[PDB]
């Protein structure tokens, strides 16, 4: 194996609910969303 | 739920959910869909024969025995699982199929129509023979199909294949409705009949 | 089949394994810090377990090199502190995580993050100090020895029905270790708008669009001037510019109702340094003596001739008024105004440096980031300065991304359509490709992509080929391939673009191998969108060719949205 | 495997506990990750 620089990943279809403010800066991300992820054991890294 | 999930992976998870948890009370139920041993009870006694034809009425005798589900527990024998948070989403995978079908998207959740249609039948058949469905719910699944659509579309070779399968307890429905209704006639006619046979 | 199982499953590893993870959705307050730093954070709503999961809220650092955060897709379940550059904490047992690795730190709480919380959080400049407390309480110090390259940002991520605080300055609650409040870099130029992290993709209006990937210690550091010689030619000619430095410097002031005077009062409106440059010795009158040498030093450093190339050539004031020339009447060149920014920033970084020893004057930034009202008086010294050298005739002469749609949708017959419409120009390189496109390489540089790189106009199959237009921010571009007659044709806001050989068809008479697949790339920093039909009314140009010429748009075909892939930065 | 560093380089990490004031609670780990000539 070697570190090759970049190879293809997901656009990832739904990621983010994100608010924010100025005046306190009210951060805020609302929906519970899950991956449907493996990983592989063997050279570990995790893929969904 | 996953649609952008691929074709091969569509298929297996399915058949794992049956072979997990549903695959023996339905095979349980495969053999004594043939039965037909019936009790003598009133609700036996009550069935109608008739619409005053439905597939799908639930007057539900004669035994078909019962799945008893044992919790997944490591302290030791049927896993268990939401039944009930299933089987709606069944219901919610079939629309999200047959409108996606009927308005023909050629997306197919899994890649072909074979793995959009076939794996979620099949979910959908095993958990048809298991008892489920309480018999509102297979009304819109008959409102689904008959309309009375799924059925009325073109379908691959084992898509209609399982649909093949789909409609064959939906046929062995009407078969056991007619059982259920021909003890329904003769406890009433026996006991006519006992006092003809003692008249003497 | 129980010895299928023992033999394989409880092992774990031979198999893939699988777990479902929550979404991590990550963030950061678009403010980089690179002194010792100080910021808070109030908790608002956690809701702990709505999944089959302890929901996650992390606090920490991260750099700009490094930290790119694909969500849930780097290493064991993805997510925050998973980096080396990651230092997370907070959650169900407070304690952190660096590699992704929850060391069990304790605390005087060992309580949840629940919706009570306040988060205190720190950094130093050069020195790794990161402990963090809830409600000003120590936990325990924790991290140490890490490299700083880039500059270190507040990270916080986290995936529930959740909204939280940041307390930047605005604040709640602030004790003082370390410290400097967060509200401290958000002078520069630059307003705060909080962002979702790095980001590949942003969700707008019409469909996603597509950024990335990015661009990135502060100490004020000046060149030296003093290592410059001047030979005694041009010391005459100095003495010249600081003679006509001292007096403009006396004529500076007196518009403003200043007088000579022995004292050195600035309120009583006496200043000593009023009376000639003769009369002034040489450490009073040395504040335009030395300041006009090592100007034209710096005029050295920088790689410029400040020598002999023309000969060297009213308000009556309250002690010396003498008249000098018409100086704002030559014109500088641009040259010269730059060196003038250049006096600026040079002489302003020696006072930032030699205010190191002295806490902490709110001008110890260098010359560009500070804010541009202290950027005039810099400047107006030295662009007078400048106008003194040509009113005496002395002239001054001085990585990218890769996108690709569903490898599914490699479509294989029949004329198709998408279209491109492009909002920021650069690198933007436009197309087509099979599925063979490598993108380890860069897009468009091989047999096997027909690209357009559409700003700078040239198109790309093997290299170099020119063609078309380049457009204008707010163009749609429109990729167009005919499957049958094996041709590509281009437009530009449905405006069909020419070959530099003589025809509209742009890429023509190549060979359908395994698909083709709509492809564009992104250069340093810019942005664009990829309409991929589903609400076809959207597709702006179309309607015009398109139609007419019989072409296909992809979500006709589709209900959902069409995955596409980039290669990451990673 | 978490290492995502393609430069021509050494570049990387430590961890302290701490005593409710520490006092020593130092000495964890090093990695990151290893380099010799």
């Amino acid at each position: 194996h070697v570190l090759w620089s970049r190879m293809p990943n997901q656009f990832l279809k739904v990621d983010v609910s994100r608010i924010s403010e100025r005046q306190g800066w009210l951060v805020q991300c609302l929906e519970p969303l899950q991956f449907m992820s493996l990983h592989i054991p063997e050279e570990n890294r995790s893929v969904d | 739920e996953n649609k952008y999930m691929p074709g091969l992976l569509r298929a297996g998870y399915y058949d794992l959910l049956i072979d997990i948890h549903l695959s023996s009370y339905a095979t349980a139920r495969l053999m004594m869909n043939n039965e037909f041993i019936v009790p003598m009870t009133e609700e036996t006694k009550s069935i109608t024969l008739f619409p005053d034809g439905l597939p799908g009425i639930g007057l539900s005798t004669s035994l078909r025995p019962r799945m008893q589900f044992s919790s997944p527990s490591f302290v030791s024998y049927s896993p268990e699982f939401p039944l009930d948070i299933l089987k709606a989403k069944t219901i919610q995978m079939l629309t999200e199929a047959v409108q996606e079908g009927s308005l023909h998207a050629r997306d197919p959740v899994g890649g072909t129509t074979e793995f959009l249609f076939v794996p979620l039948i099949k979910l959908f058949y095993t958990l048809l023979i298991m008892g489920i469905f309480h018999n509102e719910d297979l009304k819109h699944i008959l409102q689904l199909i008959e309309p009375s659509g799924l059925l009325q579309m073109k379908l691959p070779e084992p898509v209609k294949l399982q649909m093949c399968l789909l409609l064959q307890y939906l046929c062995d429905c009407q078969v056991r409705h007619r059982i259920e209704a021909i003890v329904a006639f003769s406890d009433d006619f026996v006991a006519k009949l006992q006092d003809n046979q003692r008249f003497r | 089949q129980h010895l299928i199982c023992d033999n394989l499953l409880p092992g774990r590893d031979l198999l893939l394994q699988t777990r479902l993870v929550n979404h991590v959705s990550s963030m950061r307050p678009n403010i980089f810090l690179g002194k010792k730093w100080y910021y808070e954070l109030m908790v608002d709503h956690t809701e702990p377990f709505v999944t089959a999961e302890a929901t996650h809220l992390r606090v920490g650092w991260a750099s700009t090199e490094g930290y790119s955060p694909y969500p849930g897709g780097g290493e064991e379940w993805g997510g925050n502190g998973v980096g080396d550059d990651l230092f997370s904490y907070g959650f169900d047992g407070l304690h952190l995580w660096s590699g992704c690795i929850a060391r069990t730190v304790s605390s005087p709480n060992q309580h949840l993050l629940r919706t009570d919380d306040v988060i205190s959080c720190c950094l130093d400049l050069s020195a790794p100090s990161i402990s963090f407390r809830i409600n000003g309480q120590p936990v325990q110090g924790m991290f140490e020895n890490f490299n700083i390259d880039g500059l270190f940002f507040p990270v916080v991520s986290f995936s529930a029905g959740i909204k939280v605080r940041f307390l930047l300055g605005e604040f709640k609650f602030l004790p003082p270790p370390g410290y400097a409040p967060c509200y401290e870099a958000v002078l520069p130029k630059e307003k705060l708008k909080v962002e979702h992290s790095r980001e590949y993709k942003q969700e707008r209006t019409y469909t996603r669009d597509l950024l990335g990937p990015t661009v990135s210690a502060f100490t004020p550091i000046p060149v030296d001037t003093s290592q410059i010689v001047l030979p005694p030619h041009l010391e005459r000619i100095r003495e010249k510019l600081a003679e006509n430095i001292h007096e403009l410097w006396v004529m500076n002031k007196i518009e403003l109702g200043w007088q000579y005077g022995p004292v050195r009062d600035d309120n009583k409106r006496q200043h000593p340094c009023l009376v000639e440059f003769s009369k002034l010795p040489e450490q009073e009158r040395n504040y335009n003596l030395q300041m006009s040498l090592e100007t034209l030093k710096t005029l050295l450093a920088l790689g410029c001739h400040v020598g002999i190339s023309d000969e060297h050539a009213y308000q009556l004031t309250s002690g010396y008024k003498p008249a000098p020339m018409d100086l704002s009447f030559i014109k500088l060149t641009p040259s010269q105004e730059a060196m003038v920014d250049k006096l600026a920033e040079n002489a302003h970084n020696v006072w930032a440096r030699d205010r190191i020893r002295q806490r902490r004057n709110p001008r110890l930034v260098p010359y560009a980031l500070l804010d541009d009202r202290t950027k005039k008086s810099n400047k107006d010294s030295l662009r007078e300065a400048v106008r003194t050298l040509l009113g005496y005739g002395y002239n001054l002469e001085a990585r990218f991304r890769i996108f690709r749609a569903e490898k599914t949708y490699a479509v294989k017959a029949g004329r198709w359509y998408f279209e491109f419409e492009a909002v920021t120009a650069g690198d933007m390189r436009v197309g087509w490709s099979r599925p063979g496109c490598q993108p380890d390489q860069e897009l468009g540089s091989d047999e096997r992509a027909f690209a357009f790189d559409g700003f700078k106009a040239q198109r790309w199959h093997q290299g170099n080929e020119h063609y078309g237009r380049s457009w204008q921010a707010g163009d749609v571009v429109g990729c167009m391939v005919d499957m049958t007659e094996h041709t590509m044709m281009f437009t530009l806001n449905g405006e069909i673009l020419l070959d530099d050989s003589g025809s509209e068809l742009a890429f023509k008479d190549f060979d359908v191998g395994d698909g083709f697949i709509p492809v564009c790339s992104l250069g340093v920093a810019q942005v664009g969108r990829m309409n991929f039909g589903k609400d076809v009314s959207t597709l702006k140009y179309f309607t015009i060719c398109g139609l007419q010429e019989g072409y296909e748009p992809f979500a006709v075909n589709t209900n959902r949205d069409i995955t596409m892939w980039l290669s990451k930065r990673l | 495997s978490d290492f995502h560093q393609y430069d021509t380089a050494f570049d990387l990490v430590t961890v302290t506990l701490g005593d409710e004031k520490g006092k020593v609670h130092e000495s964890i780990k090093r990695s990151n990750y290893m380099v010799c000539a």
